[PDB]
């Protein structure tokens, strides 16, 4: 059997024919303004007409930012390329950080050469360019690869499938990476990029204490469209606990569902969805097939949330190391 | 369909200048900025005459005023015969070469050497730049290091042997020098050592014309702590010719929206043009540029043809801008990290 | 005699848990920490079932309380069938690869791929991890780069071709995935970029269970200046399950000394056990652990058999502890540099 | 035709037989104390008797510091080696910064081996020392190359031509480069070095805020001779605008010369000499062969000086990015 | 003849059969508590039963910290491996600093394979692992080398001789090296490590100004045993001057011994033991075979101690460079 | 004519010391500094006897007092038989090797191993240093890495196999050890880690005598923030023997000018000697040294023979000194960057 991870229940955005968001469809619950805005972005990626448009998902942690972009990746399918990328991946020891951004920008534009094969522009970049080493590939190579792909389209052997680059954790880029992203988003070959951050009003890395919203400078925030993600209500937290219980195969009683909903509004959404599998293992240790309230109450005494652990750190700060 | 698509500067076919360099109000995808496009055309005749080495021009002004749009207008107005190396200011920070060596390679990429060869008799033409000659003669099998980019630091002694050979050819008539441009956008991202290398690289006989763009104010230089205008020291600002760019009015913002609604191929109503110009004057120009395509997709999902004001107001509620985004962050500033 | 000897955790044969995960007061070399060993056993059944990817548990608490001792108890309770990569937090700072690449190699070392081959008929078994497959297919003669460790950064494109092939094999039944654990001890020694890589590496379908240990309080993160609990940002602390560890009482400190005097094979008198428990409650547990072996050698040089209280008091005068060491340094603080 | 750059009009120092400076000779105008001092330095480079002497040109920017050293290079000719070098060139990724200084020190001493060939000591260093890489060449090699060149002189096959190293922008060296330059200038094989700086009373790089004049420490300023360069008068600015107009082939009326002299005393010398070629292109756009006052007045409205652009930045500082 | 260095008179700890320290035996004088504590550590290294125990020698400079560990190395002999290591050696340009600690940890455990050969675990590590380069050797290699050495013991071909690692100057490690040393000392294969420092209440390197005793964090000071080294009395200083005079072959009069003892209590112990050989060379210049008081008085006027030179620096601070 | 010419120390043939090490007032190109040259000669007999390993001497004093001039006096007084490695303090900061490895190579370059070989019978002599033996045995074709300098870090295990072989040869009589000197000038440019490597490298049996020179006062160490005398920590200053150097008087400054006017071969008048001594006492010694040659060229351009006071006053007006230079900069401090 396949392993069940986080966002394994996400099977696309829950929209109808009219493009409005359903309250509960395809594993997505709530957040209807962000889901209609992400459905308008999905239509852009499919129109294959625009290039270099940039989307920022913004909000508190635990509010569906990585889940909304993986719902975009499920709504596009495996035909459209998708290139997830953490923003801390640019600090390679082998190549410069703008080359890691440019290699990810070329990895997200696809070409289907026909007998059918799937290739990216970066695959043609490393094919036309001892211990192997990453190399800072010049724009001299990239322009004639763009002419070769243009001749491959004009004889009909190839078909281009522009895709999407997800730069999750965009606040971990430094100021040189944002300033190269100005020139990268201004090109007519760039992929549609979806950025994500949860680090509002923090300093840019690589600068000595200048402050901008989301960790992103105002000259890059001019070029993106913002999608905010408003926090969840108690009722929608319980629906996320219900969907994660059906995804992990866990039966649950309604009183334990009300207790895990009170736990998830007490601490956070993510602590209550990782209380499911330890309470299920405690239920199979006791031999009962479903979780009751005593299993959630005992497992919640065994594991702590970050706020209760911070209260333990504040009460006993002379004992811990600094 | 093709590798190229509708980018942010794909509507600009060139600077809309007449025979007397005087700018037209709306021509070749450009509108507004009449003193800046006239100064850009005087710099364009300086690049096309090719006589004076090492001239430098800064394009300064507010964000959204079209510094980069003037530079891609002059990039399509040169044509493919004259080289135009367009780099970012963050691209000089390489792990395989120094910032001096990366600026020297960006300087020598913009000097084309047109070599002809007569070889019953056919004149084959091998236009090539000075950087490719320095990479080919740097080592055996060095012609693949233009492709993979794994050249290190080319020796300065090798570059004097190429500059002397090219001078010899030029006087023997075997080669024709076509000097070109180097666009360093976001130049503020260079440090003091790289700015001081620009102080002496522009005085060389083989230097290209160097255009640069900065939206920065009186700020600190990246390698030091002193404050100077545009993020650039006054030792380098002595060597330039600043071209200011004015902020747009209402009619200029509206005409940027009509040239863009054409490039994206969207038909909009005139009431939606007035509401989108009011949105583009209230917040930002580029926010009103990205509302056009997403408003066209809201009009496609309702199966209409003409984009109405309600599609603009629906997409204005769907996607936020920094101003409104920052306001909402004020409340969850204790929720945001 | 052999490569292995009496280390700091060599007495721990495993967590002393019964069938119902309930911890025994003194079993398998472990004593005390009943809620922490029960939570460690629930995490042990989560690792042995192998179903849920990317779970993460922090072991927090005071120094000397046995966070690492619970982790080597679960390391010997897994056995050699399930992989257990045990790294330090300072080991990601490599000169030959990035911190993202070093954490990706530490992530993929803990996912075992058991391949069988039928080859008159004998089923040879080649258990191998996902990291070894990515090093073998990274280059020709890449199988010696597991040994010498001179792999650079493996390309991400290569890792998608291995993940797809392994998924194909797993559905064809040629391979069995045995997910494992990654113990990052002293995790506080990671920086903000590596913590943000952990924010997305744990959401992957192939992530191992990630145990981590921290003795730190509300301190500054290593890459930034903000203060957060355990030296870890709240963006990553949202993804974990904290297991607190209580400080020991008198009888628990005395029973740690009896299980240790057995591993070091020293016979001590009961009055020396009471005096060593008073020393171990006054100063530190680990200081009273290292007094046992040196007290045994003071007992061997007098040619006795039983370790008396005078051997404890002589070795207590011979070797100091931070508290007494710091006091003596107060006077020579003008003599010390 | 050859391209015309900055310092293309400089054809040597303007001295007579007595060594006094002329007011206007060989493209040099004014600055007579610095030109007699640079003529005494030219005689030292030709005496070929001294080694490791060091000259600092000091002054305001735009006062003839790079022009006075290129006049030294024109007065020596192509027989004496000259090695221009920016001071920011020492931060190579391949070798240490003292090796870049030592390779430039050996590049400035020449040897003529006879059929006649011209070689430097660094050419023999790299000849007697896969991707090519610069290597940190040991003294062990440099001492036996010095013995081989000494044997080449004693059999008469070679003749040494010691030269000059110009380390323009010497304030961009860090404190390790100045401290290695102490040992480098103390040798009996070192070339005569001419340093240049315009960065008076600024901190040394590589130190945490200690202040010395010209960006150079006081222990290196003990070892150099200072040549100050006093600013130009209005009359000499007009003579520089006249010489740059004859060098670039530009005809100019006397009233436009008086207006460009008032512009050059209003802002700086360099802004008025880059107003020549745009006014000439505007004159050929209008079809007139010479520049009048209306061409300088229109081109001066099109392009700004740095002080007027700083006044625009001070008046509108809330709109520009920080 | 062999050269005579510092600690050339150290021939082991001066202990009897009972393990108490003699006042003057085997070149060691005084410091009896530290010598009985180091003799209890020698018995541990010979019991070959423990692994990863850690000793800190602590005290003022010039108090027998490097001398007490070289007395441990003389009491073990050449059969037990000993690996001296400065703590500033971990900042290699080729490998990471924890690999330099791990390579030194494997260099201190020996194996005698039998025809008799002596090898370490690091020698087998580099044997089982162009310009040569140090490589970051994985734990994948080290576990099967540990299985191969275990099979070599079980067939009787090899015998393990665990040894000692001396990390002198342990305050020059940064905070990552101390935190890897937590995991390194917790292993059952680690060598017994003797650390040394003289830098009490100073900041850890790699941290922004947090203060711990000896330059070592409190979480590593929990894992070590402290041996303090109390300063010497005037009488023992004279005995060190007497032992260094017999070691260097220098005859000395008793009045010059009393004058060098007053000099060594006036400044420091080390300045008076480097006044021996210059006074001996001045005595052979005068032709006398033994040193008198006039030779120590003249040589003490020629060479200065650090406190008198600091008094010269304080009186004339406007003349010296900053 | 030859590779060598008149440098700053080319007049110094050695320390002017007699049989009893007593310094002569003016001999062998040296004048003044009688206690410093006598202490330098006692260190010279310590280097020539070769018996004591790892001795260290700091030459401290004011700039222009001749710390380096005493060190090149002892460098020509040793001769070419005894090695003298003379490095700068900034030369240890290498990109291809660590500072510990660069100091170990500078330590082992100064220990000569004279090997003889009898090979009808002729004793060929191959004097070589310990560093060359460690580079030859470091790899195949490693003898060109002395030349090109592309050795990395030589392994410490290799250096113990060379030290043991050399000890064996020395006891068999095949080799003769000639220990030498290591001059680290401007030692203040080393950091705390390199100073702490010097704390243990000087205690080795194969360490050369280490001379060092510093003009610095009570300043901060380069790797830390603490203030210590000479820029050197008191942990290393415990291991040295400081040699102070006194500032010169009028007659000593005048006699430095007569020994230098001879090396540069310039004949000066006695009134010009008094005026140049007054200039050399007012501003600096080294400024009056560089006025001699440029005053000789002003005398050559007037076609005289004797240098007069007017040539000194003309060259004093031509070239400035820091004091006068700094004054003129006070006015244009708003013109200077
Ligand atoms: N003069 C113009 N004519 C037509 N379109 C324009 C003009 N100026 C700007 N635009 C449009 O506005 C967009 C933003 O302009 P541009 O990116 O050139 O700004 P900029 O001045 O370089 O600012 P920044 O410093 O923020 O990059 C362009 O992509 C183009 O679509
Ligand atoms: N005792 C001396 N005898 C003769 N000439 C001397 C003497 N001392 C100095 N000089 C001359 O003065 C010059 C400067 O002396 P030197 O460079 O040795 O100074 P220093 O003490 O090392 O100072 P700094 O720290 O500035 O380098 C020497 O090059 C030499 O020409
Ligand atoms: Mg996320
Ligand atoms: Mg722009
Ligand atoms: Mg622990
Ligand atoms: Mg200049
Ligand atoms: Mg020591
Ligand atoms: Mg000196």
């Amino acid at each position: 059997t396949q392993r069940i991870a986080s966002h394994s229940h996400v099977k696309g955005l829950g929209l109808d024919e009219s493009g409005l968001a359903k309250q509960a469809a395809s594993g997505l619950v709530g957040q209807e303004n962000a889901r209609e805005a992400c459905g308008v972005i999905v239509e852009l990626i499919k129109s294959k007409k625009m290039a270099g448009r940039a989307v920022l998902l913004a909000g508190p942690p635990g509010t569906g930012k990585t889940a909304l972009a993986l719902a975009i990746a499920q709504e596009l399918g495996s035909k459209v390329p998708f290139c997830p990328m953490v923003g801390s991946e640019v600090y390679s020891t082998e190549i410069k950080k703008t080359e890691v951004l440019m290699e990810n920008f070329r990895r997200a534009i696809g070409l289907r050469i026909k007998i059918i094969q799937d290739v990216t522009l970066h695959d043609l970049d490393v094919a036309n360019a001892m211990k192997p080493k990453k190399t800072e590939i010049t724009d001299k190579l990239r322009g004639e690869i763009n002419k070769v792909v243009n001749k491959y389209i004009d004889q009909g052997i190839a078909e281009l499938v522009p895709g999407v680059l997800f730069v999750d954790e965009v606040h971990m880029l430094d100021i040189e990476c944002f300033t190269y992203l100005h020139r990268a988003l201004e090109s007519s070959i760039a992929p549609i990029v979806i950025f994500a951050s949860n680090r509002g009003n923090c300093v840019i890395r690589g600068t000595e204490d200048i402050t901008s919203p989301h960790g992103i400078p105002l000259d890059l925030l001019d070029r993106v469209m913002i999608i905010r993600t408003m926090l969840y209500t108690p009722q929608e937290m319980k629906q996320i606990i219900k969907i994660r219980a059906q995804t992990e195969g866990i039966n649950i009683s309604e009183e334990a569902l009300n207790h895990l909903g009170e736990i998830g509004t007490k601490t956070t959404l993510r602590y209550s969805v990782q209380l499911l599998t330890p309470a299920n293992l405690l239920a199979k240790i006791n031999g009962k097939d479903s979780i009751e309230k005593e299993h959630v109450e005992e497992i919640s005494e065994l594991f702590y949330d970050a706020k209760s652990s911070a209260k333990i750190l504040a009460d006993q700060q002379d004992k811990y190391m600094k | 369909t093709r590798i190229e698509r509708i980018g942010a500067h794909s509507h600009i076919r060139g600077l809309g200048l007449d025979d007397a360099l005087e700018p037209r109000q709306a021509s070749q995808g450009m509108v507004g900025q009449l003193a800046a496009r006239r100064a850009a055309g005087v710099v364009l005749e300086m690049i096309r005459e090719g006589k004076i080495a090492g001239r430098a021009v800064l394009i300064a002004g507010q964000p959204g005023t079209g510094k980069t749009a003037i530079a891609m207008g002059m990039a399509q107005a040169l044509g493919p015969d004259t080289p135009f190396t367009a780099i970012a200011g963050s691209e000089i920070f390489s792990l395989e070469m120094s910032k001096t060596e990366a600026l020297t390679q960006a300087f020598r990429r913009s000097i084309g050497v047109r070599i002809k060869e007569e070889t019953k008799r056919k004149e084959v033409v091998h236009t090539v730049s000075l950087h490719e000659i320095d990479v080919i003669n740097s080592r055996t099998q060095g012609f693949l290091a233009l492709f993979s980019g794994d050249t290190g630091e080319i020796k300065s002694e090798v570059r004097e042997q190429i500059n002397a050979k090219v001078a010899e050819w030029r006087e023997e008539g075997k080669a024709e020098i076509i000097p070109g441009v180097l666009f360093i956008d976001e130049v503020h991202m260079l440090d003091i050592e790289s700015f001081s290398f620009l102080n002496r690289a522009l005085e060389s006989d083989m230097a290209p014309v160097l255009i640069m763009a900065t939206n920065r104010g009186i700020t600190r230089i990246r390698g030091t702590s002193y404050q100077s205008p545009h993020g650039i020291p006054i030792d380098l600002l002595d060597r330039l010719l600043i071209v200011s760019t004015t902020p747009y009015s209402e009619k200029d913002t509206k005409q940027i929206l009509r040239i863009r609604c054409e490039e994206e191929d969207v038909e909009m109503s005139e009431d939606a043009y007035t509401v989108l110009t009011r949105i583009g004057l209230e917040t930002s120009l580029r926010y009103a540029i990205q509302l056009i395509t997403a408003a066209s997709l809201v009009c496609r999902k309702r199966k209409g043809t003409e984009v109405q004001v309600d599609d603009i107001k629906r997409v204005y509620s769907l996607f936020l801008d920094e101003s409104r985004s920052t306001q909402y962050m004020k409340e969850y500033q204790d929720a945001f990290l």
